[PDB]
Order: C-alpha cells, then sequence, then structure tokens
C-alpha cells in the first residue's frame, strides 16, 4: 500500500 | 528487532569480498533511479503504513547495509547477502506483487544477484 513511484 | 551497525562483542573485519560488496554491489545498485526507497529504513509515517512495523519484524535498508560496511561490522560477506535478501523479502512480503516498489525491487535484485554471481574467491 505504498503507492505510485517512479 | 531494528538493526544494529555495530556491536563491540562482534567480530568485524574487512576481506576482499567484504570490499566487493561495499565498492561493486552497494555501490552499483545505490547509483540506480529505483534506488531511493531503499536509501534508509521504511518510513511508516510518511508512507502512512499504520501495520508495517507490527507485519515486518526484522526491517533492513541499503543504508544499514552501508553503515555495517563502513562499520567493519561484517565477518563474512555471507552476512551482507542476507542483509539484502531480508530487504528484498520484506518488501515482497508487505507489497502486493503488481505496485511499483515490486517491480523496482525486481530491478535491483537482478543486478544484486549478477554482481553477487562475479564475487571473487576469498
Amino acid at each position: 500500500r505504498k503507492g505510485v513511484k517512479s | 528487532s531494528m538493526p544494529e551497525v555495530s556491536n563491540p562483542s562482534k567480530p568485524g573485519r574487512k576481506t576482499n569480498q567484504l570490499q566487493y560488496m561495499q565498492n561493486v554491489v552497494v555501490k552499483t545498485l545505490w547509483k540506480h533511479q529505483f534506488a531511493w526507497p531503499f536509501y534508509q529504513p521504511v518510513d511508516a509515517i510518511k508512507l502512512n503504513l499504520p501495520d508495517y512495523h507490527k507485519i515486518i519484524k526484522n526491517p533492513m535498508d541499503m543504508g544499514t547495509i552501508k553503515k555495517r560496511l563502513e562499520n567493519n561490522y561484517y565477518w563474512s560477506a555471507s552476512e551482507c547477502m542476507q542483509d539484502f535478501n531480508t530487504m528484498f523479502t520484506n518488501c515482497y512480503i508487505y507489497n502486493k506483487p503488481t505496485d511499483d516498489i515490486v517491480l523496482m525491487a525486481q530491478a535491483l535484485e537482478k543486478i544484486f544477484l549478477q554482481k553477487v554471481a562475479q564475487m571473487p574467491q576469498e
């Protein structure tokens, strides 16, 4: 549940 | 539990393999565009994860590994490998297989394994 990342 | 980076009773040194772990493996992974979630311990406050530290009881990150290498905390390169595998395993336990963080961990793990395979004999 850490979400969107680049 | 949270990980120490020094211990006066624990034998420590810097072998040619531990130098390789620092100067080749960690340094290569550090200069990767996907490394930034792993430079420091997972931050359950910034990420708002009330359960992270309930589920993950043996946290690990590359910043802790770097400090262990800088302190000559390890005796064997196998311990450094252990810490990397804890880091990756924790990520795969806590996150879902499609999440961005897992894809990033898998790319780093692929490079980790390639560099370890080319580690010289002691």
